RNA sequence: GGGAAGGCCCGGCGGGGAAGGUGGCCCGGGGGGACGCCUCGCCGGCGGGCGCGACCCCUCC
RNA sequence: UAAGGCGCCCGAUGCCGACGCUCAUCAGACCCCAGAAAAGGUGUUGGUUGAUAUAGACAGCAGGAUGGUGGCCAUGGAAGUCGGAAUCCGCUAAGGAGUGUGUAACAACUCACCUGCCGAAUCAACUAGCCCUGAAAAUGGAUGGCGCUGGAGCGUCGGG
RNA sequence: AUAGCGACGUCGCUUUUUGAUCCUUCGAUGUCGGCUCUUCCUAUCAUUGUGAAGCAGAAUUCACCAAGCGUUGGAUUGUUC
RNA sequence: GAAGCUACCAUCUGUGGGAUUAUGACUGAACGCCUCUAAGUCAGAAUCCCGCCCAGGCGGAACGAUACGGCAGCGCCGAGGAGCCUCGGUUGGCCUCGGAUAGCCGGUCCCCCGCGGGGUCCGGUGCGGAGAGCCCUUCGUCCCGGGAAACGGGGCGCGGCCGGA
């Protein structure tokens, strides 16, 4: 069975603007500009309603396999809007038992060096994605903050610096060490 | 974005099949790929027809989704689809193609002779304009 | 009188069958920009197929065994060879009528290249399916000239843009002249309109 | 049966030959969907042999005629009660279709059975065909066509007659 | 199936029915057009704006 | 014309062929015939049967989840959570002499069950198609090959 | 019960064991081992990368991608074993 | 015991990337939540491919010199002159954007950046700025007239300047 029409609409706030050229969307707001294309989805994007009030996604004659793409497009657009108006802040904490984990940020937040991970003489060197800024959180013993506008980039950087610290050839149920994402919020709250 | 939809009362031009080259009005949608249509005034008896053989035009006339041929013809005459279709550029291109197909050998020779002069004059004048533009640039 | 085909957007076997038939029918055919050809199925599948082909070699002496050409043009040439009776004189003479090329060489860049709709990806494949680029497949199978041909293609494109701009300008002059001289070429125009060459 | 072409609906009535036991056996009537009257009569004999103790040698086709569609210009919803044989076990089902003619709906049913369950015409036993109101329809694939303001485009038109201009300098357009 | 539908007489006319509900009515919003709040355009004028608050004041889609 | 076929090899669909199903990081592709089973899949598509839902469900987010009594036989210790039957009542919008995690026993957490927000469809258990797992052999290798995914695959069918 | 095993059952795969047969060869295909040498398979012992343990570490199990590279020197026996 | 051969019985040297497997993940629907997967994205190895290394194709390139001084042989040119033999096939040209396909093409000042690229607006869209198309079109010559042209046509007729890997 192929459904005749599946649609869903997204409301956008007043401080942000949206312009689309075919299937690529550009979102411009207080914190910058985000561009993302959707030429691999093959649905209809319409910026219906003056005063740019809403953006509507349409899919005609689609089975349940590609009906799922409508809401994923809408979620991606909403994430772009959220990251443009408020930004994304991924806060993560370093857990250790005996050896403290020494994390130092260079290239004004673009490179992270990790030392003394389980008495490690090796130095972990992880590079952030373009547009993602790392920092050591104030008012906290040991915690990293990742600032960005693209949720995918920020979370990818967090996953990179989390997987950079994994225990090898030992019981990971006992050696619970490394840096893990404590929470995922926004740069500024509503 | 889509501009031509399939709804009740749209005029579509049949490309191939039995009634090739005739307009028709969509009355109902039987199934995903079949519509019940009729050309009350374009001489097409009410029948089913696949979507693969009709091309949608931008003409909409209003009638209920299962109105009879009497009311379909009434709406067709009221909107006067025939003259507007004959005036649109699409039918002009079709009619010109038919003319070119119908052209026989003597008119082919006459067309050759006329086109020779038309092209010669246009080419000479284009050369004049190009030289003038070059002089203006200089 | 030579049929010049453009490979971009065409499917491998679908284009190869038509090319082989045209070549057998006596026509000289040159296909160009072979690295733009794409194959149905996903990239990993097609790479695995080519690796399986690579694995086939004569055990006692690989130098005499199957020859695995790496260039996209030669890949297309071999799959065309697979559709011809190349063991006979007729098949060999046919195969000698086909020329394949990566990129677009100077003998052919200043020419109009034909297109085969019956072998186009946009026509033969639904958009939801996955395809693989012959250029990338060849490059990471061992073709060594992906970057050089890319730069040369960029140069060719930037020259063709200049040529196309000149063509647009010259035609615009042509149309302005046409509407300028309609006064004295009107009597030559109604005949074309009545015979359906200008409407 | 070989479901050749589009099927036709036949009214077939038959009876046993008169015997010294009974002068006038009751006449039995059945609706048979078949390519032609010969296979219609064969199917009638098959079904009546299963139902009653009747055989062609001990019976006769009193009448056999095609029944034409009553309203072949009104698009209708058809519910079909069906009995078919799988590779392991037999099943009863109910399927709805949307078409102008009962014969067309039954042909659609045969093609759909072949496509979805690999069942063959000699396995399908058609039981009941009824016009079903749109309110009584219950399959979404048919129900989704029940609205006054139906509207949808033709999104991705694939170029046909790909070979008449076999070599064309355009790359074809799929948006009309 | 002395063809099944269908066409033309607003065919006339008998009554009945709901829905894939036409008007009408109620609710909601996308609106706009009178543009009634600023900004320029020529204290009076029209055109420019591809202007700018409206709001039940309607009023149309 | 038969049988068999009609992308190219290779004569014939270069039909504006009809309706569906199927994505395979081991696809499939025609009697004999040249390779696979039991058992599985919340991949997808049909079908059967039974439930509950404006007396407002299914999620999801939150609050409760009680007394006799730590019921009787028991074991060194069993307070519900190792063991043996039963499983009551008042309070109740509801709470099982208890669904699970936990301690030696508790404790603590959690579930059944009922409430607040949200406001229209939602749950199962089977069954059958295609695809996938099950699926390991030795020279490099064979739907005949090339290759094919709006099929040149699978099922039912039409003209030529 | 399912870390690891697995009874009573039941479904398979392989032709590195033996059978069963007698299709080819009796105007002959030189019939056991060892030595030497190359290549191939994976049903993986070790090494590379992993996942699970009744994995604290060490050691050791079970499983996955995987045959790239290694898999010895001797006593006894014609031995294969 | 020279020289020469020669030994883990002496001595010297032995390499870098890419796409990825298993696996672990990101965002994220299907299925209000959840989910590494469906679309999209990341890390990833004695595996694979290539590089380094060995050979170098009935495969090409650049460059040098190109046959006497009594004879002569040669190379280039004379739109160089007649021919003779032999091998055949053909029977008008199209001199070009890039590319998308759930979108395209063409104009534009009305604006903004470095003539080009964007913005607005206007036109087309079963592609009349069309390959279902365009261009050239050949019986020849002689008189007079009209239409187009006087800037045009033809010239190894010319001498230069750019245009190409
Ligand atoms: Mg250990
Ligand atoms: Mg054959
Ligand atoms: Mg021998
Ligand atoms: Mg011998
Ligand atoms: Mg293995
Ligand atoms: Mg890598
Ligand atoms: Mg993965
Ligand atoms: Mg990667
Ligand atoms: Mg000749």
């Amino acid at each position: 069975m192929k459904t005749i029409l599946s649609n869903q609409t997204v409301d956008i706030p007043e401080n942000v603007d949206i312009s689309l050229k075919g299937r690529t969307v550009i979102v411009k707001g207080p914190r910058g500009t985000l561009r993302r294309d959707f030429n691999h989805i093959n649905v209809e994007l319409s910026l219906l309603g003056k005063k740019k009030k809403r953006l509507r996604v349409d899919k005609w004659w689609g089975n349940r396999k590609e009906l799922a793409t409508v809401r994923t497009i809408c979620s991606h657009v909403q994430n772009m809007i959220k990251g443009v108006t408020l930004g994304f802040r991924y806060k993560m904490r370093s857990v250790y038992a005996h050896f403290p984990i020494n994390v130092v940020i260079q290239e004004n937040g673009s490179l992270v060096e990790i030392r003394n991970f389980l008495g490690e003489k090796y130095i972990r060197r992880v590079r952030m994605r373009p547009g993602v800024a790392c920092s050591v959180s104030q008012a906290q013993k040991d915690e990293l903050v990742l600032e960005g506008n693209d949720i995918e980039l920020v979370s990818n950087s967090a996953a990179l610096i989390q997987q950079a610290t994994t225990v090898k050839n030992k019981d990971i149920r006992k050696f619970l060490d490394g840096i893990y994402v404590s929470e995922k919020g926004t740069v500024q709250q509503a | 974005v889509f501009r031509r939809f399939v709804e009740v009362g749209r005029v579509a031009y049949v490309s191939f099949g039995p009634h090739a080259g005739k307009l028709v009005a969509i009355v109902d949608v039987i199934d995903q790929n079949r519509a019940l249509v009729d050309g009350p005034c374009t001489r097409v008896r009410r029948q089913a027809m696949p979507f693969k053989c009709m091309q949608l035009t931008d003409f909409i006339l209003k009638f209920p989704h299962s109105a009879r041929q009497k009311y379909v013809r009434k709406a067709w005459e009221k909107a006067d689809i025939n003259t507007k279709w004959a005036a649109t550029r699409w039918a002009k291109k079709i009619e010109a193609r038919e003319r070119k197909a119908k052209m026989t050998d003597f008119d082919r020779y006459k067309v050759m002779k006329a086109k020779k002069m038309r092209n010669r004059i246009i080419k000479n004048e284009v050369k004049k304009l190009q030289r003038a533009a070059l002089l203006k640039a200089s | 009188q030579v049929l010049v085909l453009d490979g971009r957007g065409h499917l491998l076997g679908r284009l190869a069958a038509i090319v082989a038939k045209q070549v057998l029918l006596g026509r000289k055919v040159v296909v160009v920009r072979c690295e733009g050809i794409n194959i149905s199925g996903n990239f990993y599948r097609n790479k695995l197929k080519y690796l399986a082909f690579l694995r086939k070699r004569m055990n006692t002496n690989p130098s005499r065994g199957p020859y695995h050409f790496r260039a996209p043009s030669r890949i297309f040439w071999r799959t065309v060879r697979g559709m011809l009776p190349h063991k006979t004189k007729r098949g060999q003479a046919a195969l000698d009528r086909l020329k394949v090329f990566d990129g677009i060489p100077p003998p052919y860049d200043k020419k109009k290249r034909m297109v085969v709709p019956a072998a186009l990806k946009v026509v033969r494949l639904k958009p939801t399916r996955k395809f693989a680029y012959l250029g990338r497949l060849a490059h990471e199978v061992g073709w060594k000239y992906q970057a050089v041909t890319a730069t040369l293609e960029e140069k060719r494109k930037e020259k063709a843009k200049i040529h196309y701009r000149k063509k647009k300008q010259l035609m615009r002059l042509r149309k302005q002249a046409e509407k300028n001289v309609e006064k004295k070429i009107s009597k030559f125009t109604d005949v074309l309109k009545t015979h359906g060459l200008l409407v | 049966m070989k479901a050749s072409g589009t099927l036709r609906e036949y009214k077939v009535v038959g009876r046993c030959l008169p015997t010294p036991k009974c002068r006038t056996p009751p006449l039995y009537r059945m609706r048979i969907f078949a390519p032609n009257h010969v296979v219609a009569k064969s199917r009638f004999w098959y079904f009546v042999s299963q139902l009653k103790k009747m055989k062609k040698s001990s019976g006769e086709i009193v009448y056999c005629g095609q029944v034409f569609e009553k309203s072949p210009l009104r698009v209708k919803n058809f519910g079909i009660w069906l009995r078919y044989d799988s590779r392991s076990g037999t099943h009863n089902m109910y399927r709805e279709y949307r078409d102008l003619t009962t014969a067309g709906a039954v042909t659609q049913c045969y093609r759909d059975m072949g496509a979805r369950h690999r069942a063959r015409a000699h396995s399908i036993q058609i039981m009941k065909v009824e016009e079903i109101a749109a309110s009584k329809c219950r399959r979404p694939a048919v129900k989704q066509f029940h609205d006054s303001k139906i509207k949808f485009p033709l999104p991705h038109r694939v170029l046909r007659r790909q070979h008449k201009p076999r070599f064309t300098t355009k790359r074809p357009n799929t948006f009309f």
